[PDB]
């Protein structure tokens, strides 16, 4: 159950974050909207900057660095 | 010194070198080099003179910084494509640092400043074991990781080590410094053909190890430091003189004798490529490093220096040194000329 | 004998030797290995259903699969 | 090069089970008993294809199964299920040996009034078959073909051709 | 370095002149700095002004040899109008050796330097003319 | 590229130049060797953590314990040199000339 | 020389510290497991030269899984562009937490 | 950074204690060296020993027992060697 | 007190390496290596770092610098700063200031690399089910799989013991 | 609230140390035939208040230093260890729950060794340097022993969290499955606190004094958590805190009580005794406490 909620949440961040990118980068030349840099057609695990990117500090610090120095 | 402790230290030298030979992990190679250092330190300072103490200090500092720069190269290798397989590397920078580490490990031209100083103030047994195993241990590693090296590294170190072991070498009558500069020149030779056919490198390693074992066994048969002591060995015994003649001429590499066979095959499988001016330069310098061999032979067995009595006293005692194995190594090292197609015994 | 000579050494050798020997005569080492094996770290991964195999039970209540019962009973 | 194929916001709307953690942890075993039978479909989908954005219908299925299970435990006995999980909530990390008598009380409620025997240890283990409707996938590691085989050298060996064929020492 | 020796050999020789002499002075400054770096590492001048003087002397002499080599290279290539011989760089190496002997202020060293530097420069241009690779194939 | 790796490699060059150029005491050279050791430790450990290279995570502690016993041997050699002399300078070692 | 007593005695005592995807003591993967499995299957029965010139695409995919260089380059370009356009002031940003 | 906050508060309060305590009122032996290196080498062997309570839950228990006894046995051989061979005497 | 705390502790780390690579008296050198080891412990604990960074602290800041300061105390005197030491400290601070200034106000700084210049909250785990702090079970190997490695390590330390006693007058 | 937690830990340490000074003076007085200090108010709590503020008042040692910064840098390190070493100690709820705390204990003990060595070098002329050098030797010779013994007593419990220790102490005290190992551990705590019967024969004397007694109370609290104690029913921490305080107080009185009546050892007797008697015996107890949980089917639930 935790696994299913986790998968839906990370795909939710993927969908919303690529929507944000598609809104934000229509000025630069080139730039396909959602290319993986990789070549194989496989779901790679994202890198915590694809998930928690441009969230402005608070949630990314409480998410990445939470357990590391939480007690 | 206890004999049990010396058997233990020899066991650990053999263990470290066999770990360098046999392993496939990088940490194990580094452990083998370090354990080789740690075991080879108390073979030196076998006596308690300060000469061996300063020699062991210089050796420890250079050997440890070579070991740690090797570890730097491996951690760069895993900063890039990362697995612990002894194979092609994945960085020209890591291969550069690694070959310079191994060039510090075994006697090379920018890095040779510790070799005559470490050999001068030590006895003969420590010098023999350090030359044999400390010029055997990195060659396996270079034989492994040859297919990812910028060639200018190996070739520059080889050329410059051959010409430094040539030119430095015309000035010393300290026999340990003579043998050390000879080691530098031959290690330049044995590193030069690494990227073309390494069978020649390993055969040259076999021939050089057997030659140096013969030479140091002849010096251990009668303790000498200078050439004048060798003239006294001329007075006391005649067969040592013709052995010095044959072994110095086989260090010189003349075509009737077996020391020529490693030069000639190098020139063959070097000139089957487009390298001709580099063989004739290397073989001119091979003509150069024969001159101190030749003046040594002139000092030992062909001209004769004036002698001192109490050699009259030493006539009444026949020789009683034990040789480890002198005559077998001698005729294996010098009459091996018609056995050139024992080249392919190796690979 | 040496019990008067260097006694703490002899006691150390004695407890050393029994620590060497004593796992040979032991009716609990197989219990230790069953306890240590029967604790899962990763997910117990399922499999594609059946080639009509009388194993791999469908309900987790079904005791056809290999379970633990000596745990609850000491 | 290639762009990803993300699912839409139309599939990203399931009634999420926005419940808290200690109640979900204390309500785990009988949720393994009654429900969690059709989510090994989801587990086998996740381990035969390493690709969420594909197995999300079965994620919606386990989401509605867990919500249906908590609906069914919400309507009937127990309401002191609330007392049981708030007895186990404030005890640090939730050891299940903490509130044991009320665990027996909740078990007696659900047993005498509904059924649902608690799974004995170790029955949340013991590798379990699962059949699906979709056929099992092939080569999810989307790669090319294995490029070249080495021709294996065999055949009984001839002797040496005219010796070493070096300069001399023939034969 | 490879970039400036490539800049030297990229010039058709030929006449595209005084870039040749500038590149040769850059070669001389680099080689003088190399050998002077080894010398100031292995001498301990004490004082440091002597160390700067020795490094300046080494760089100045090697740059002078490079400059004079490039000058008579350009002049012989323009005059003879035959850019294929090594005889012009034989003249070049002898001129460089003579001015080496001039800046060390002895004449036998200048004569031997004329001979050896002329032979090496003729061999360098001759090997570039036929084509002998740097240090390797490294294939078989 | 996980930007911190640049700083730790530059820190390695710092410790390596501190190992190579050293004026008076051998103890500073040996301690900068120890600093180089710490640099390799930290750099490889961050790499193995971010890789989830969880099987062979032995490299940090085992690299550490080996090069630590190397530093122990260096301490004993420095004590022997300081025992047979007055000080432990780089000077008063110019005997045994090459 | 490199010897093969490792293969000769039949004791594979050193092949487990070697790569990823050998069986960890609890059956967990690394971060780039499948990329390794396809790369090793690409370059297995191969003389390490057509490994250099044929498995290049999957090797670059594995390298960019391992370090994630150019993906971070793309994300950094997005960050710098976002900074300069919020410096401009167009669309005071609804990419954070709300519209 | 929470324990860094604790470390910062303790460090600042200690510096306040010291500076308000200060603004207000106004050869050698080899035997010294052998014990330290003996500490160092046995401490490194302690560093090899100490992940033992991490390891005791695996499916290879007899081998773990054997190599753990080998580590303490080697440490005991080193101890008894420097014990018998006048390493710590006076 | 903010996001780039790993980068800032790395700045203090390289400052400490400069601070004893300027060659002071070796007890100041031991102080510099202790400060550098403490902030390196801080860096690796920021990556977490649960065992190994507290493990180095007992060895280097627990067993190695103790004997380095011991040997500083018993062997060398250095009985009385200098131009060369503090001048190299100034040039090291200048080089770090220049490199970090070009990291800050530009894209990337290249020795021969491409260091993508921003602070590293990337990369990191996406909140996996760790449950055992993977360092812990990793180092909780070496006794099942680790046959050869711990044997040659302990054997090397034993040979280190006999080497030390021989050079310091075996037997 | 977290800084309030830190200050409620490190405000009563001064109270604890000063009242420990009066308690050790009174208890030595009644092991002897002495009453007092009791002229300074009722039974003398203002007597530690008074001599503490007196030593603050009294004019400091004039330098006579070498690297003033280093000379201040040693006791600041000693007192910040004494402050930062009560963070993971559980009386029922510790300040920071850690994955591992006991290796942090041993590491900060080694930092106390640093404090001793730095004060010894920066102090004075050569004789005090030799004395502090012997002190560093006799301090460092026991961190082998104490870490070995602590490892062998946690090996019965498998995990480092120390709340698993306060769980596993519920049935019996841990003194019963390991009495000789705990006894040798207690002797090692007498070694680490550097008191009688072990010899040590400065500035600021109050700060070195503070580090000493906070080290003693630290080792006593860690002892009381480590080897004995009782259960902890939640939503009532006063019960375990009372029983913990009473047992730690009885053990600290026993500690000073063992100090009260034994002469100091000879130094070579101290090293001789430690190596040749504690070190084979620690190895014997370690190998038996390794081979015994694999015997008796009880390897701990290291989660």
């Amino acid at each position: 159950l935790l696994q299913a909620e986790k998968d839906r949440r990370v795909l939710q961040m993927l969908r919303e974050n690529l929507e944000e990118e598609a809104t934000i980068m229509k000025d630069v030349p080139g730039w396909k909207v959602g290319e993986s840099v990789f070549h194989t057609t496989r779901w790679v695990t994202p890198m915590m900057g694809e998930l928690y990117g441009l969230r402005t500090g608070e949630e990314i610090l409480s998410s990445t660095y939470g357990f590391i120095w939480y007690t | 010194m206890n004999p049990i402790i010396l058997i233990i230290i020899l066991m650990t030298v053999m263990l470290g070198t066999i770990i360098v030979m046999i392993s496939t992990h990088w940490l194990l190679i580094w452990i083998g080099f370090e354990m080789n250092m740690l075991a080879i330190i108390p073979i030196m300072m076998k006596k308690h003179n300060p000469r061996a103490t300063e020699a062991s200090t210089k050796y420890f500092l250079t050997q440890s910084t070579a070991s740690m720069l090797l570890m730097m190269a491996i951690i760069i290798n895993l900063m890039f494509s990362g697995q612990w397989t002894v194979m092609k590397l994945f960085n020209p920078m890591a291969s550069m640092l690694m070959t310079m580490a191994l060039a510090m490990k075994l006697g090379m031209a920018p890095f040779h400043f510790w070799v005559p100083e470490v050999t001068q103030g030590i006895p003969l047994s420590s010098g023999l074991i350090l030359l044999t195993w400390q010029k055997l241990a990195p060659m396996s590693v270079l034989y492994q990781i040859l297919p990812s090296i910028n060639l200018d590294l190996i070739l520059t170190l080889s050329i410059l080590s051959i010409t430094i072991g040539g030119w430095g070498g015309l000035n010393q009558t300290q026999l340990r410094k003579i043998m050390a500069y000879s080691s530098i020149a031959h290690m330049g030779w044995m590193t030069a053909v690494l990227l073309y056919n390494p069978t020649m490198t390993l055969l040259n390693l076999i021939i050089y190890i057997i030659m140096t074992s013969t030479m140091f066994t002849l010096f251990m048969a009668n303790s000498t430091t200078t050439t004048l002591s060798l003239s006294h060995t001329w007075n006391k015994a005649p067969i040592m003189t013709i052995l010095v003649l044959i072994t110095l001429l086989s260090m010189g590499g003349l075509p009737p004798l077996s020391g020529f066979m490693p030069k000639w095959m190098i020139i063959q499988e070097m000139t089957k490529n487009d390298s001709i001016i580099l063989p004739t330069l290397m073989a001119i310098t091979a003509l150069l490093n024969l001159y101190f061999y030749m003046r040594l032979t002139y000092s030992t067995a062909l001209t004769m220096f004036p002698s001192t009595n109490n050699m009259k006293m030493k006539w009444q005692f026949p020789t009683t040194k034990r040789m480890t194995l002198l005559p077998t190594m001698t005729v294996l090292s010098t009459m091996l000329l018609p056995l050139t197609p024992i080249l392919s015994i190796l690979e | 004998n040496v019990w008067a000579k260097e006694p703490v050494l002899v006691a150390s050798f004695a407890i050393a030797g029994l620590a060497v020997i004593l796992p040979t005569l032991s009716p609990y080492t197989k219990y230790s290995l069953m306890i240590n094996r029967a604790t899962p770290y990763n997910y117990p991964v399922p499999l594609r259903d059946d080639g009509n195999m009388p194993d791999v039970p469908s309900h987790p209540q079904d005791p056809q699969g290999p379970s633990l019962e000596w745990l609850k009973r000491l | 090069p290639g762009i990803v194929e993300l699912p839409s916001l139309e599939d990203l709307k399931v009634q999420e089970v926005k419940v808290s953690s200690s109640v979900l942890k204390a309500a785990a075993h009988h949720y393994g008993a009654q429900c969690d039978k059709p989510n090994k479909e989801f587990m086998l989908c996740r381990w035969e294809e390493k690709d969420p954005r594909r197995c999300l219908e079965e994620g919606k299925l386990v989401n509605q199964c867990a919500l249906e299970f908590f609906r069914q435990i919400k309507r009937h006995c127990a309401e002191p299920f609330t007392e049981y999980w708030t007895c186990i909530d404030y005890s640090g990390l939730q050891l299940f040996r903490r509130c044991r008598k009320e665990q027996a009380q909740f078990d007696k409620c659900v047993l005498d009034k509904l059924g649902w025997v608690r799974p004995d240890l170790g029955e949340l283990s013991k590798v379990t078959k699962v059949k699906t409707d979709r056929p099992l996938p092939e080569n999810p590691y989307h790669s090319r073909a294995r490029p070249e085989p080495n021709p294996e050298v065999e055949g009984d060996l001839k002797p040496a051709r005219h010796g070493s064929r070096l300069f001399f020492w023939t034969m | 370095a490879k970039t400036l020796l490539h800049q030297y050999w990229d010039i058709p020789e030929g006449t595209e002149c005084h870039r040749k002499t500038y590149a040769a002075t850059s070669i001389g400054g680099a080689s003088g700095l190399v050998v002077s770096a080894y010398s100031v590492a292995l001498k301990t001048p004490t004082s440091f002004l002597e160390g700067v003087a020795r490094t300046g002397r080494y760089t100045f002499t090697a740059a002078a040899i490079g400059a004079i080599f490039g000058l008579t290279s350009c002049i012989s290539a323009q005059v003879r109008e035959k850019p294929d011989d090594p005889l012009n760089y034989l003249i070049g190496g002898c001129a460089g050796g003579l001015t080496l002997g001039a800046r060390t202020r002895s004449y036998g060293i200048g004569a031997a330097a004329c001979a050896y530097m002329g032979l090496t420069a003729a061999l360098v241009k001759m090997g570039q003319l036929e084509g002998w690779k740097v240090f390797a194939e490294p294939k078989v | 590229m996980s930007l911190v790796y640049m700083n730790i490699m530059m820190a390695f060059t710092v410790s390596l130049t501190g190992l190579l150029m050293y004026r008076s005491h051998l103890m500073s050279s040996l301690l900068c060797l120890e600093g180089m050791m710490l640099s390799l430790f930290i750099l490889a450990t961050l790499m193995i953590l971010n890789s989830h290279f969880t099987l062979a995570s032995m490299m940090p502690i085992i690299l550490l314990v080996f090069a630590a016993c190397e530093a122990a041997l260096g301490l004993s050699l420095l004590v022997m040199v300081s025992n047979t002399y007055g000080t432990d300078y780089v000077q008063n070692l110019n005997l045994l000339q090459c | 020389p490199f010897f093969d007593v490792q293969k000769k005695l039949g004791v594979d005592l050193d092949h487990w510290m070697t790569i990823q995807s050998a069986e960890q003591p609890h059956r967990i993967p690394a971060r780039c497991h499948a990329f390794e499995k396809e790369w090793i299957e690409c370059a297995h029965g191969i003389g390490s030269i057509r490994a250099e010139k044929e498995c290049k695409i999957e090797f670059e995919d594995f390298r960019e899984c391992l370090l994630r260089q150019k993906t971070m380059k793309r994300l950094n370009a997005i960050k710098r562009q976002r900074d300069k356009l919020i410096k401009e002031g167009k669309y005071t940003p609804p990419p954070h937490h709300s519209g | 950074m929470n324990l860094m906050i604790t470390l910062l508060t303790n460090f600042t309060l200690a510096t306040l204690l010291v500076t308000i305590a200060f603004w207000l009122p106004q050869p050698f032996s080899m035997k010294f060296f052998l014990v330290a290196i003996t500490f160092l080498l046995f401490d490194l062997e302690i560093a090899l020993l100490l992940p033992l309570p991490w390891a005791s839950q695996t499916t290879n228990l007899n081998t773990m027992l054997t190599m753990a006894l080998l580590l303490i046995f080697l440490l005991a051989v080193s101890l008894a060697y420097e014990w018998t061979q006048k390493g710590l005497e006076w | 007190m903010m996001t780039y705390i790993v980068f800032i502790l790395s700045i203090i780390f390289v400052m400490g390496f400069v601070g004893f690579s300027s060659k002071p008296s070796p007890i100041y050198g031991g102080l510099g290596l202790i400060v550098s080891g403490g902030v390196g412990c801080g860096i690796v604990l920021n990556f977490g770092g649960s065992f190994l960074g507290l493990m180095v602290f007992l060895i280097y800041l627990g067993g190695m610098m103790v004997v380095f300061g011991y040997t500083t105390a018993m062997a060398t005197e250095q009985y009385p700063s200098n131009k060369v030491v503090l001048g190299t400290f100034i040039t090291g601070l200048l080089m770090e200031f220049l490199m970090v200034y070009y990291v800050l106000k530009d894209k990337e700084v290249e020795i021969v690399f491409k260091f993508n210049g921003m602070g590293d909250w990337v990369i990191y785990d996406t909140g996996d089910s760790g449950f055992f702090s993977e360092e812990a079970m990793g180092i909780a190997a070496l006794y099942s799989y680790g046959t050869w490695l711990v044997i040659v390590t302990g054997w090397s330390l034993l040979i280190g013991v006999v080497v030390i006693m021989e050079i310091t007058r075996g037997n | 609230m977290f800084m309030i937690n830190v200050l409620t830990l490190i405000i009563p340490i001064l109270l604890a140390v000063a009242f420990l000074t009066l308690v050790e003076r009174k208890v030595l007085g009644y092991m002897q035939f002495r009453k007092g200090p009791n002229v300074v108010g009722p039974y003398g709590l203002l007597q530690p208040i008074a001599d503490a503020i007196k030593l603050f008042i009294k004019e400091p040692l004039r330098p006579a230093t070498s690297s003033i910064s280093m000379f201040i840098l040693a006791p600041i390190l000693a007192l910040t260890l004494a402050l930062t070493m009560w963070i993971p100690l559980p009386m029922p709820y510790p300040l920071i729950n850690m994955n591992l705390g006991v290796l942090f204990m041993l590491a900060m003990s080694s930092l106390a060794v640093y404090s001793i060595l730095w004060s010894g070098w920066a102090s004075n002329s050569k004789y005090a340097l030799i004395g502090a050098l012997r002190a560093v030797a006799q301090t460092i010779s026991y961190e082998v022993t104490l870490a070995i013994i602590l490892l062998s007593v946690l090996l019965m419990n498998g995990s480092f969290t120390l709340s698993t220790l306060i769980i596993t102490q519920e049935q019996v005290w841990l003194i019963f499955p390991a009495w000789p190992l705990a006894m040798m551990w207690f002797i090692s705590t007498l070694a680490e606190t550097n008191r009688a019967p072990f010899d040590l024969t400065a500035g600021p004397f109050a700060l070195f004094f503070m580090a000493e007694y906070a080290n003693i109370i630290m080792m006593n609290i860690f002892t009381t958590t480590l080897f004995l104690g009782a259960f902890h029913n939640p939503y009532m921490p006063e019960l375990y805190t009372i029983n913990f305080t009473i047992k730690s107080l009885l053990l600290s009185i026993t500690f000073l009580w063992i100090r009260a009546s034994y002469p100091r050892f000879r130094y070579d007797q101290l090293m001789h005794l430690l190596w040749k008697n504690f070190l084979p015996l620690t190895l014997a107890l370690c190998m038996w406490h390794v081979s015994l949980p694999i015997l008796l089917s009880s390897i701990p639930p290291q989660t």
